[PDB]
């Protein structure tokens, strides 16, 4: 068959530890890391379903999880039965909409996915996030992946991904666009695509480039 | 939480 897995996000230690006495009573695998065999992630949310992005929260969507609430958890318990998750899957986020159903949109648009057909260089440095992590959010989100500048199959469409911020001591991030003849845009579009399920126009997230 | 958050 097939065996529900759960991670949680944006929970203290004492809510974890709820949710940890919770998967030991119904025997639901637990864990510490996001895979393919993660079927739900358990995120912090306000009454409404809304929550923070969290590196988990990105994943669990771009790879078409059950996104859910902890008010799951703790409602389930309230009744001391588990309730249907699905009643509570993750609606929005404090960026991109309170209510643009993410998750929703990932999870039935598995056939479409918002980057087909696009090749992706996460060009480094990049922080919070590692970047192996946001490389493999783009290919669950059907993109493919390319390490080097030089890497990129010529005839597909390319996409250099940098965050200018983690540029210690380069204005580096402008000079990309003479290595290759590819959009420069920084992680928040992938990022805010991700979120939304749905690609964003490149557009308001470019960064000028100097020839 | 201490998981970085992205806003």
């Amino acid at each position: 068959n097939k065996r529900m897995s759960m991670v949680v996000s944006g929970l203290t230690p004492e809510e974890f530890m709820l949710v940890y006495k919770f998967a030991r009573k119904h025997h639901i695998t637990l864990t510490n890391l996001i895979t393919e065999e993660t079927t739900h992630v358990v995120m912090k949310t306000d009454a409404e379903f809304v929550c923070e992005r969290t590196l988990k929260y990105f994943l669990g969507i771009a790879g078409g999880k059950w996104v859910v609430s902890y008010f799951w958890v703790t409602q389930s318990i309230k009744e001391r039965k588990m309730l249907n998750e699905h009643d509570f899957e993750v609606r929005g986020d404090v960026v991109n909409g309170r209510n643009h159903q993410g998750p929703k949109r990932a999870r039935e648009s598995q056939d479409r996915k918002i980057f087909r057909g696009l090749e992706i260089c996460c060009y480094g440095p990049f922080t919070n996030m590692p970047t192996d992590q946001l490389e493999w959010m783009v290919q669950l989100c059907g993109a493919s992946v390319v390490k080097e500048l030089s890497s990129f199959t010529l005839g597909v469409h390319p996409i250099v991904v940098v965050q200018p911020d983690a540029w210690t001591e380069d204005n580096g991030f402008h000079a990309i666009g003479q290595m290759c003849e590819a959009p420069v845009v920084t992680r928040k579009w992938v990022l805010d695509s991700v979120a939304l399920y749905q690609c964003q126009e490149l557009d308001t997230y470019l960064i000028p480039q100097i020839p | 939480s201490t998981s970085p958050t992205f806003n």
